[PDB]
């Protein structure tokens, strides 16, 4: 016969719900980007791709 | 069954005179009715001092404090013996420094020997010769 | 596997899958590659043997494969006394809760696991702890039934007795059930002793189950030459008889010591007429029948039989309205019994309700047609095969009838009941009428009743 | 956007109206002590030793 | 025998149970059984059980309350009870006489689509019953007065519905989902319509309906098989053939109606509640899977299970019941599959004190949804043991036979226990999410709540929150208060 531990249903019941809660994190990712997205901008092409050395003649 | 509990168990139930004004006719509830559920904070707030303690065949006696020494037993003894004696070696040394000398002592000579040789090489980067 | 992860992690069925195939099968065709092999039916074999201690083990071969049924069955409420009044029924509340080698939680998760069944059952004279589950999981379904059968009590185990004991008194007495009228008609019967005690014990006497008088009771009464253990659907009887060997092994024989006897149970034809100011008069008139020795029993079941089916109905029930119910009680016991009628209607008319009651009964001693003697029968047969075709109640039975005549009697139960004839029903009825009558009345109006003595000359 | 508040606020409560009542003739011989003994006030406490003694 | 011990453990491989596809050693064998069919379409099916003590002979009528109409409501009752009556062989006290010299074990059901008639004797006069059972169901004379005598009885019947409240509770739901067809209509019939019913009505009741095609008659306990083909031949085999051109009325399917019905009636001290999710056909592919979600979501009486026998509802493995032990009033709870020739309803009926009357009525359909996303194994284990323990149980010869003629009247085939066991024990997690899904999830829903509906009348609609609560754990806010 199947006794599992309480333990393990504990654990795998949570185990699910952490994985259905998962779900909304791309959702408020989403939110978050298309709301503030000139700070997505700024940080993207400012820490990870930074600007050019040189400077124009003028 | 249509009975209450229906037919197969007995259900623990109670119609809280909470919530009514009337117990009968226009006459009032009890001022203080709710205080009959027994054992529920909200009942009171002296269920909060719930300890255990249970004592049979006990008397106490307590007097007033208006028959009784404003300060009772100060310095029944000599000096020597309710100051230096019952205080100075029974309530702080018995208590006190007799549980903590060793610990203290032994943590102070360590820090004291570190901080001397952290301030000798202090001395000895700021001064040569 | 991976695929099987990936089509559960997406809710999608997965075509392809075999076993999506089974399950999906039309139900009006098999499913594809499985046929299951065929079997006939076979007579059983009973067995009994006995340990070298007094425990005695039975078993019913394998008629055809199905669930394996096992039960333990305790001679030990007569051996109450009013120290311990109730005990049994403490027991019954909390039959699941061990703590010696299982705990009460587990051995629950192992029934409801097992996807069988665990009961226990108690009546006078005798406990009876069953169980049902697959062949696979017999063992440790034995462990849960040998510890919570032998097991003594535990502190916990009484704490929660007691207080599903006061909850099961609450119950009765705001249901007015039936037990509790036999409870009292049993007082009045054999007076508060014996088979006199209550069958949910005394009220007085609950809060006194602590687990010192429950740990007395079991010391006192359970004993290895009292213990029957049963099996019914094993292949072969030693696998069972090991199995029991392993665990019931242990128990010291008691022989050399003093045992606790029953005392003989006396008769005591005493009357009760308590006003209850209820709307409807319940009415009971009993007398002394034959114990399990006697071989009229067979006889009293059909005179039960022809009240409880034809008679009583028609008689009472159909002609007179104000009859709210009529019944036969019938009860066997190893030294003793009781038969009689138990009837209740309107408050009213109590009076009416008693006389006519006394005639159907007195008319079972005038003497029984043929044909309501057939019907009879025949509803009987009926009734008794129908408990025997199922297995676990055919295997109490079997434990039972080992119990009390030494040997199995259910397999011929059928001829027993043709031999029956209604001149024997007739004699047995009419020498019953002349024990003394223990009568037991509760209504508003009972104190207006014919005394006793002219309960008597009625009956007479 | 008003007509999409339309359809979830006043047409979704028409449907929700679209209700069909029933009142039948109980005459046994049960009697209404329900009604006689019951019923709660929140503010029962507010009416309690103030109001009709 | 069986190679080793039958006690052995040795198949026991995952962690303690048998693997998927496994089936436990006593189910892999089946009980022989025999189906023939007739030239008036009588199907004759018979499991013989040598060692039993008693034979039952169940005849199945395809006649039912479903081939009535609002002018003949009742006349299935009336022809119940007339087939009792007399015939043109037998007078009532010859009939009487007869049933109680055999075995007066004479059940009569008369439900939704069927008609049964379960008789129980001894094997040495199951001819008799044969015979008998042939002619009471064929021959049977309807008299005008014997119909007129009868009527009170029936108004009567009508009346008492009410005491299994479980019964009128399922006949409301029945009504509630099938608002649009006669399926919805009372089995008991229509009250105002009982004191209708004449000769004529049940004359053509019976000329329709009790035809060759529609009667299936099964035998099991210690039965010979040859000798009851021969009788049953010899007694069923002159049933009137169905005629084509005769018109049977509700041949359309009872599409399912959503509804939720307040049978508000205070001074009951209880409530019952059912909630009921439209269910997969008898020939449905999901038949086998939506049996197993009623073992998974099973009985349940606050006198036993976590009710009375736990240190706390938790501690176990059963999610129904660990919601149901934490209610103390809530004392009745049963799970009900009911399958028919073109719909089904799968729901739960609720008993118990109104206080929980949001709890009963927004529980089973949390629980089901639940399983549409998330079951552990625990769960289908324990539903898989209870159905191999079901299976091996079936073991009274009347109950047997009943379940041999409806297979048989539903399906033309009688289902061995083997197949049955093999195609549940198939069943996994993720099959039984989607078969939730399928059948549970973000669902319609049939209610009805019987009983004080002081705390329910607010929001006694098809509102946000019925809609809502067949969705797992989204919905689930107003099961939580209270
Ligand atoms: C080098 C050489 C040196 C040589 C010299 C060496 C000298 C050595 C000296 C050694 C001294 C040892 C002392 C031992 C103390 C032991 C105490 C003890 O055991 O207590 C228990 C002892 C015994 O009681 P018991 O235990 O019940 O035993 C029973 C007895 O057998 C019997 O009990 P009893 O009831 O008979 O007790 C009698 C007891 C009394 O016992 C009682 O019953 C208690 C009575 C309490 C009364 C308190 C005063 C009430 C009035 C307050 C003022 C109100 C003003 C309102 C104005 C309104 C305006 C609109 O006697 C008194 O009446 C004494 C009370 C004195 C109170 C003084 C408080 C300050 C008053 C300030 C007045 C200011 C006026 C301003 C006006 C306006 C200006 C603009 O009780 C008392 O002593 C109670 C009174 C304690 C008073 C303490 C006052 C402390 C003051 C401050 C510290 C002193 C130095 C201050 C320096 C300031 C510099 C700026
Ligand atoms: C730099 C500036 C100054 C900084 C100051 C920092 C001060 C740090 C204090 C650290 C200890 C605090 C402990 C708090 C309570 C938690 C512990 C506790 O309860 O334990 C259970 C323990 C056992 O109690 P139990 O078993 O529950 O029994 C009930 C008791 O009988 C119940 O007890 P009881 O009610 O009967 O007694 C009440 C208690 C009342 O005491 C208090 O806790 C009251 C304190 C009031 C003032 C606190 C704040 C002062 C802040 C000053 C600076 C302010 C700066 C910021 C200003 C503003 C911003 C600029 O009175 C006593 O018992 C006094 C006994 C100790 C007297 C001295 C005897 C030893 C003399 C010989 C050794 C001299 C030093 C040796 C150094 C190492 C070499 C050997 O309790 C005690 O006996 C402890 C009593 C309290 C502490 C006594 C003083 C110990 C100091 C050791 C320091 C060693 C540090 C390392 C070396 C440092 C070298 C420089
Ligand atoms: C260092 C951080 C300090 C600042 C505080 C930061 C707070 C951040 C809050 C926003 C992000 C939350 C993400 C997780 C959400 C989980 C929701 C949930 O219920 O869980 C689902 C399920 C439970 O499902 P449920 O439906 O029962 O949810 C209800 C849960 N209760 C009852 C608790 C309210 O739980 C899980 O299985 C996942 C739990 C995830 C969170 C675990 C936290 C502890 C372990 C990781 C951190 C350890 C270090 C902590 C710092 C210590 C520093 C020394
Ligand atoms: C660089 C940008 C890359 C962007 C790439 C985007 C591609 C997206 C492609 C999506 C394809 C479709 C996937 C469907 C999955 C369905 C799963 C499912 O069944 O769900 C039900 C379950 C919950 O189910 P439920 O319980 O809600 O309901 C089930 C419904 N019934 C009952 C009907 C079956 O949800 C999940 O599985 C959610 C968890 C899985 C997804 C988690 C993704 C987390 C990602 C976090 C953001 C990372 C950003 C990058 C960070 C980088 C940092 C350096």
């Amino acid at each position: 016969m199947y006794l599992p531990t309480f333990y393990k249903l504990f654990h795998e019941t949570n185990a699910f719900r952490l994985k259905r809660y998962v779900g909304y994190g791309p959702l408020l990712l989403t939110w978050s980007i298309w709301t503030l997205y000139p700070a997505l901008y700024n940080m993207i092409y400012s820490d990870f791709i930074p600007p050019e050395r040189g400077v124009p003649k003028r | 069954m249509n009975v209450t509990g229906a037919g197969l168990t007995h259900v623990k139930d109670f119609h809280s005179d909470e919530m009514r004004v009337f117990r009968g006719g226009l006459r009032h509830i009890a001022d203080k009715q709710g205080n009959l559920i027994y054992g529920s904070v909200n009942s009171s707030v002296r269920y909060y001092h719930d300890k255990m303690s249970y004592e049979r065949g006990f008397i106490q006696h307590s007097r007033s404090p208006s028959n009784q020494f404003i300060n009772f037993h100060f310095m029944l003894g000599g000096f020597r013996t309710y100051v230096l004696e019952r205080f100075f070696k029974q309530v702080w040394y018995r208590r006190n420094i007799r549980t903590f000398w060793f610990p203290v002592l032994i943590s102070y000579t360590s820090g004291c020997i570190t901080m001397r040789m952290y301030d000798n090489n202090c001395y000895d980067y700021f001064y040569f010769s | 596997s991976v695929r099987k992860a990936f089509y559960d992690f997406i809710y999608k069925d997965d075509k392809s899958a075999e076993t999506y195939k089974v399950t999906t099968a039309d139900p009006r065709t098999p499913v594809q590659g499985f046929r299951g092999q065929t079997a006939e039916d076979v007579a059983a074999k009973y067995e009994v043997t006995k340990l070298a201690n007094g425990v005695t083990i039975i078993t019913e071969s394998q008629t055809f494969p199905s669930q394996v049924d096992m039960g333990i069955l305790l001679d030990v409420t007569r051996d109450e006394t009013n120290e311990t009044s109730g005990s049994l029924l403490s027991i019954k509340n909390t039959y699941l809760k061990t703590v010696l080698n299982t705990n009460e939680t587990i051995n629950y998760g192992v029934v409801q696991q097992s996807g069988g069944s665990f009961e226990m059952e108690y009546d006078q004279e005798t406990a009876y702890f069953k169980a049902n589950c697959l062949a696979h999981d017999a063992t440790d379904v034995f462990s849960m039934v040998a510890d919570c059968a032998l097991e003594p009590r535990s502190t916990v185990a009484a704490s929660v007795g007691v207080e599903k004991n006061q909850n099961t008194h609450k119950l009765e007495s705001y249901l007015k059930t039936g037990e509790l009228f036999n409870e009292s008609v049993f007082k009045t019967a054999y007076g508060l002793k014996g088979l006199g005690l209550p069958l949910k014990g005394l009220r007085g006497n609950v809060k006194n189950l602590s687990s010192y008088t429950l740990q007395k009771f079991q010391l006192e009464n359970i004993t290895p030459n009292r213990i029957f253990v049963c099996a019914a659907g094993v292949e072969s009887h030693q696998e069972f008889v090991d199995l029991v060997q392993t665990k019931l092994a242990q128990i010291p024989s008691a022989e050399g010591q003093k045992t606790h006897q029953r005392e003989k149970s006396e008769y005591l034809g005493g009357e009760v007429r308590n006003l209850t100011e209820e709307s409807n008069v319940t009415l009971a008139l009993l007398f002394q029948s034959v114990p399990w020795s006697s071989a009229d029993i067979v006889a009293f079941n059909v005179a039960a039989a022809l009240l409880n089916n034809l008679r009583l109905k028609k008689n009472l029930l159909q002609k007179y309205a104000y009859f709210d119910q009529a019944e036969a009680l019938n009860f066997h016991f190893t030294d003793s019994g009781l038969f009689g009628l138990r009837t209740s209607g309107s408050a009213d008319r109590a009076k009416d309700i008693l006389n006519h009651s006394i005639a159907e009964l007195k008319a079972i001693a005038s003497g029984v047609n043929a044909d309501e003697l057939l019907t009879a029968k025949a509803a009987l047969k009926n009734s008794v095969l129908s408990a025997l075709e199922r297995q676990t109640d055919r295997l109490e039975e079997t434990v039972k009838n080992v119990r009390t005549f030494n040997k199995i009697q259910h397999t011929d139960y059928v001829k027993q009941i043709d031999s029956v004839t209604a001149d024997q029903v007739a004699k047995a009825v009419a020498k019953v009428l002349t024990s003394n009558p223990t009568f037991v009345a509760q209504g508003s109006q009972v104190n207006a009743l014919p005394t006793y003595d002219a309960i008597r000359n009625l009956l007479k | 956007i008003l007509p999409f508040k339309y359809f979830k606020t006043k047409a979704y409560y028409r449907n929700l109206l679209s209700l069909r009542w029933e009142m039948y003739a109980v005459r046994d011989g049960v009697y209404y002590n329900h009604f006689k003994y019951g019923g709660y006030n929140s503010r029962a406490y507010q009416f309690r030793g103030y109001f009709w003694a | 025998k069986s190679e080793r011990l039958q006690f052995s453990k040795a198949r026991l491989t995952d962690f303690g149970e048998l693997p998927q596809g496994e089936i436990p050693t006593a189910l892999q064998y089946d009980r022989p059984c025999r189906v023939e069919t007739l030239a008036n379409g009588v199907r004759l099916a018979v499991e013989p059980s040598s060692v039993s003590p008693l034979a039952a002979v169940s005849v199945v009528v395809r006649a039912g309350t479903r081939q009535e109409t609002l002018e003949t409501s009742g006349v299935a009752q009336f022809v119940q009870r007339l087939v009792l009556r007399g015939t043109s062989k037998r007078n009532r006290e010859q009939i009487e006489k007869e049933l109680a010299l055999l075995g007066g074990n004479l059940k009569v059901q008369v439900g939704r689509e069927t008609t049964t008639y379960t008789l129980s004797v001894l094997p040495e006069n199951v001819e008799k019953a044969v015979d008998f059972l042939g002619d009471i169901l064929q021959n049977s004379v309807f008299n005008k007065q014997q119909v007129e005598a009868e009527k009170e009885a029936v108004y009567n019947n009508a009346l008492s519905a009410q005491n299994d409240q479980q019964g009128l509770l399922l006949e409301n739901i029945h009504f509630t989902a099938y608002r649009d067809h006669y399926f919805g209509q009372p089995t008991h019939g229509i009250r105002e319509n009982l004191h209708n019913i004449t000769d004529e009505v049940v004359k053509n009741f019976v000329k329709t309906n009790y035809v060759g095609s529609n009667f299936v008659v099964a035998a099991a306990g210690n039965v010979n098989s040859q000798a009851f083909l021969q009788a049953a031949e010899k007694a069923f085999g002159t049933v009137a053939q169905k005629d084509a051109t005769t018109f049977v009325p509700n041949t359309e399917k009872p599409y399912f109606t959503p509804s939720y019905m307040t049978i508000r009636d205070d001074e009951m001290h209880n409530l019952n509640v059912g909630v009921f999710f439209e269910a997969p056909s008898w020939t449905d592919p999901d038949f086998f899977t939506i049996n197993f979600f009623q073992r998974i979501l099973g009985e349940y009486q606050a006198d036993k299970y976590t009710g009375q026998h736990l240190n706390t509802s938790d501690r176990q493995y059963s999610l129904i019941h660990k919601e149901l032990g934490n209610l103390p009033d809530v004392t009745i709870h049963k799970t009900h599959y009911l399958p028919y020739s073109d719909t089904g309803l799968f729901g739960s009926y609720f008993y118990g004190n109104e206080i929980f009357g949001n709890q009963m009525l927004f529980l089973s359909q949390m629980i089901l949804s639940e399983y549409a996303s998330y079951i552990n194994q625990a769960e289908i284990y324990r539903a898989r043991a209870k159905y191999f323990n079901e299976l091996l149980a079936e073991q009274n010869s009347a109950d047997i036979a009943s379940s041999i003629a409806t297979q048989v009247t539903y399906l033309n085939r009688r289902v061995p226990r083997s197949e049955v066991a093999k195609r549940i024990s198939s069943l996994d997690s993720g099959l039984i999410n989607r078969a939730a899904t399928r059948w549970f999830w973000d669902k319609e829903l049939a209610i009805v709540t019987w009983g004080p509906s002081h705390g329910l009348i607010a929001g006694s609609h098809y509102n946000r929150s019925i809609k809502r609560s067949t969705l797992g754990w989204y919905g689930n806010t107003h099961y939580y208060i209270v």
